[PDB]
RNA sequence: CGGGAAACCAAAGUCUUUGGGUUCCGGGGGGAGUAUGGUUGCAAAGCUGAAACUUAAAGGAAUUGACGGAAGGGCACCACC
């Protein structure tokens, strides 16, 4: 949303969904993302730092959220062989 | 002015960041999608310096068992005039509280909205990016980014909330039974709100995004209380 | 019937007993001078008529928990009892018995066990 | 029966971005579609997509990201006039400033960009944004 | 760049300025969009005789002229 | 694997879980879950998959942990089967409850007595725990759950494939999930075995 | 999902983001399927089908009472027993 001179303007950036890539829309609040932890190898002690995805009032409503956590939490791990 | 502010308290997390100072923008609670519960929350963070213009009164009725009953609904519209706007319609026993009670179901609902050039893009926005239309029960409202100096072009009523919106410039056609204000205004109301929906190229990407003020602010938003 | 009592009566009764419990008994004529003490009612017959319901309530109390009243007391009780636990009951006794393919789903689980097979028959629907 | 072709795989592609689908499996695809598949892909509006070829029309697979708002084809195939290109894509397009209208010209099936620069024009096949 | 659009776009700037209607970075048509009535009715007799003194009233000025 | 080892499977667990009949699944399966199901036992049965089963539970586990306040994540169940389980579950790791009947306005709604702002709900029938699941869907909260093979998939973001027909399985999948969000972002360490039985977690019930 | 004014509708979906093929009928309500000419019919009638004039609502859907010689309901010696 830039501007004559290269000027960033209006107002917001909205987050999109970790599964369709389309926009969170803002008041639809049906919707919610999922932090979850790192862990410091090994295993065990959470260590912050979150690995987080974020999924559409879409998805979710047609019986997926789940899911798609799994293609984004495998697809970057941890999760294997799901 | 001086005449006692009141002692608003919240009841919301969200709201205790704002009080606070903590959130200080409506941005973040669009971003992050948070529900607004606490009307207060948009009376501190934005309706502050907002005016609310009453849009409509009719009455209506239902029958009794000893016959008759009959009450006032109001339509309001808040909005500042840069991008912020609400929409709000009450009946109720008394014209007042029916107006008190529709500006904060206006304030409640207010919406972002996304205003764009219709071409180019010098000195910052004056319509809308795309063509953006919605529909409420069979009137549907089409808006259509417009050169500058063209202003809103639309009924008297449909202009007000855009006004407010603060849309400089915008082309409308609208279509079905226009006469029915509640029904004209809602479409029209959900048409200005599609924009932050549009994904224009320009959104094409993506983003650490936030981490959400709630959970950040987390202690903050659990007081010493229970 | 005719004397059904009412929430300002029938909630007093719950009320009280939920801060008096230790306090109250199961007689009418002392929870009566009771309720002087621990709370302020106007009339004296409605004094006599909380007393009297929340006098009903403790006999009954007194015979089983009922249905909506809480107590330190009876927290307690419940807390006591809700241990139990014996010998234990699965045992199972020496040898799981299969239905197989449960068999088989060990089986290919890579999981060794005690085992037993009796698993055939089909197998209608409805 | 079937008048055209190209119709279908519009479609059967815009229900699947509807649905929040990232691949679709069109049938039967011709050298139109792969010609207006390609200005989509140049563009973005859609990944990578694949001809399998069956011993018969051929099928593709379109692989989509969710750029795509909507991808429309215009019936019948009017003829345009340089200066109907103008009037085209004020009807049919978002913003003045994005969105192609793709046509086929005399020379090539092209997006209305590519058109205004080689300064070709000819009949409309459709659009997108 | 169209020898249409550059051979009159120049023409309706240079016409909108010798008035002082308009200024140079508008002096493009892209400002011209963005422009108003005032800055025409500001060009009148009327509201200059006003304007230095030789009138003192918008008034005074209409019957002066 | 992924986080990198000890973390994989123990026969130990695959031997509470076949124990605790996990793993056996509904007859109808449901088009969301067919992923889960390993195989299909002869008269009518799903076998469902353990591996699977387990990794979830710990991808659960952990988005549990993250949560930085341990009291704002709801654990709920008016199921029988699962009611001391997750009163259990809210007495270990910080977690908060909600027995019963869930009571409608509970997330929506300030006014009310019940009133929560979860982060993290977990719910254990996605069926008889509905009004949550919907609830939580009205105002942005995450969802772990308890799915059998045919359970509403719609507004529950991770599942854990079950039972939950019931036993032991509701028992120790709660069991294992405390189990693990102790041992991450906890202090069990040394993702090492338990102190706990497995059995403090399951159904009570009735009296003569 | 999405549609529709709703009742409803997996088609009445993919319709203002309005464009897959083709065919038919309607443009407030009454006058009227009437007059009149043509046509088909043994006949009874059928097809095509106006106007003058008349009139500001005709109509649809949902919502709620009122009311029922509709169904289950109750309550009272201003009801019966």
């Amino acid at each position: 949303m830039q501007s004559n001179a290269g000027e960033f303007v209006d107002l917001y950036v909205p987050r999109k969904c970790s599964a369709s890539n389309r926009i969170i829309g803002a008041k639809d609040h049906a919707s919610i993302p999922m932090n979850v932890a790192e862990v410091d190898k090994v295993t065990g002690r959470f260590n912050g730092q979150s690995k987080t995805y974020a999924i559409c009032g879409a998805i979710r409503r047609m019986g997926e959220s789940d899911d798609s956590i799994l293609r984004l939490a495998k697809s970057h791990g941890i999760v294997s062989q799901n | 002015g001086k005449a006692g502010d009141k002692e608003w308290l919240p009841v919301t997390k969200l709201g205790r960041l704002v009080k606070d100072m903590k959130i200080k923008s409506l941005e973040e609670i669009y971003l992050f999608s948070l529900p607004i519960k606490e009307s207060e929350i948009i009376d501190f963070f934005l309706g502050a310096a907002l005016k609310d213009k009453v849009l409509k009164i009719m009455p209506v009725q239902k029958q009794t068992q000893a016959g008759q009953r009959t009450r006032f609904k109001a339509f309001v519209a808040i909005g500042d005039y840069n991008g912020h706007v609400g929409l709000g319609m009450k009946c109720s026993k008394e014209v007042a509280t029916a107006i008190r009670g529709a500006i904060i179901l206006a304030k409640l609902s207010i919406v972002p909205v996304r205003r764009g050039y219709w071409g180019n893009k010098i000195g910052k926005p004056h319509t809308v990016r795309c063509k953006v239309t919605g529909r409420c029960g069979s009137v549907l409202v089409r808006l259509i980014p417009a050169p500058r100096g063209t202003g809103i072009i639309s009924a008297p009523v449909p202009k007000k909330l855009l006004l407010m919106a603060g849309i400089d410039d915008c082309y409308t056609s609208a279509g079905g039974c226009t006469a029915t204000l509640g029904n004209f205004a809602k479409a029209t109301f959900d048409a200005i709100s599609k924009t932050y929906s549009y994904l224009t190229p320009d959104l094409w990407k993506e983003t650490v995004f936030t981490k959400s003020p709630y959970q950040e602010f987390t202690d903050h938003l659990v007081k010493t209380h229970t | 019937m005719g004397r059904v009592r009412t929430k300002t009566v029938k909630k007093a009764a719950r009320v009280i007993i939920e801060k008096y419990y230790t306090r109250l008994g199961n007689d009418f004529h002392t929870n009566k001078r009771v309720c002087e003490e621990i709370a302020i009612i106007p009339s004296k017959k409605l004094r006599n008529k909380i007393a009297g319901y929340v006098t009903h309530l403790m006999k009954r109390i007194q015979r089983g928990p009922v249905r909506g009243i809480s107590i330190k007391l009876q927290e307690e009780e419940r807390e006591r009892r809700d241990n139990y636990v014996p010998e234990v009951s699965a045992l199972d006794q020496e040898i799981i018995e299969v239905d197989p393919d449960t068999k088989e789903m060990l089986k290919l689980l890579d999981f060794g066990s005690l085992s037993n097979l009796q698993v055939t028959q089909p197998t209608v629907g409805m | 029966v079937r008048m055209n072709v190209l119709a279908d795989a519009l479609k059967s592609i815009n229900n699947a971005e509807k649905r929040g689908k990232r691949q679709v499996l069109i049938r039967p695809c011709s050298k139109v579609i792969v010609r207006f598949l390609t200005v989509m892909m140049k563009h973005g509006y859609i990944g990578e997509f694949e001809i399998i070829d069956d011993h018969r029309a051929g099928k593709i697979v379109v692989n989509l990201t969710g750029r795509l708002n909507k991808c429309g084809v215009i019936s019948p195939r009017f003829d345009v006039q340089l200066k109907d290109l103008e009037k085209w894509q004020n009807n049919l397009l978002p913003s003045r400033q994005f969105g192609f209208i793709v046509l086929t010209t005399s020379a090539g099936i092209m997006d209305h960009e590519e058109a205004r620069r080689k300064h070709t024009g000819g009949k409309i096949l459709g659009f997108f944004f | 760049k169209d020898p249409r659009r550059l051979f009159e776009g120049n023409a309706l700037l240079r016409r909108l300025v010798r008035i002082g209607v308009l200024d140079e970075g508008k002096m493009k048509l892209d400002y011209i969009l963005g422009l108003k009535i005032e800055d025409f009715l500001e060009r009148r007799l009327q509201t200059q005789v006003f304007k230095l003194g030789l009138a003192k009233s918008i008034h005074h000025a209409r019957v002066l002229i | 694997s992924g986080a990198l080892d000890v973390l994989q499977m123990k026969e130990e667990d695959v031997l509470k879980f076949l124990a605790a009949g996990t793993h056996l699944g509904g007859t109808n399966l449901d088009f969301q879950m067919e992923q889960y199901i390993y195989k299909r036992k002869s008269d009518g049965i799903y076998i469902i998959n353990l591996k699977r089963t387990w990794e979830k539970l710990l991808l659960a586990a952990r988005a549990i942990v993250a949560i930085e306040n341990p009291a704002d994540v709801s654990v709920i169940s008016s199921r029988n089967t699962g009611q001391r389980a997750v009163l259990k579950f809210a007495a270990a790791t910080g977690a908060t409850p909600i027995a019963g009947r869930f009571t409608p306005g509970t997330f929506t709604n300030q006014i009310q007595a019940a009133f929560r702002e979860p982060r993290l709900l977990v719910v254990t029938d996605p069926r008889a725990d509905h009004q949550p699941l919907t609830e939580a869907s009205y105002v942005n909260l995450p969802t772990i759950a308890l799915c059998n093979t045919d359970s509403p998939l719609r507004y529950v973001d991770i599942a854990i494939p079950c039972n939950n027909k019931g036993a032991h399985s509701v028992g120790l999948m709660w069991w294992m999930l405390a189990r693990e969000v102790l041992r991450m972002r906890g202090t069990i360490s040394r993702e090492h075995p338990w102190e706990v039985m497995p059995d403090l977690y399951f159904y009570r019930d009735p009296e003569e």
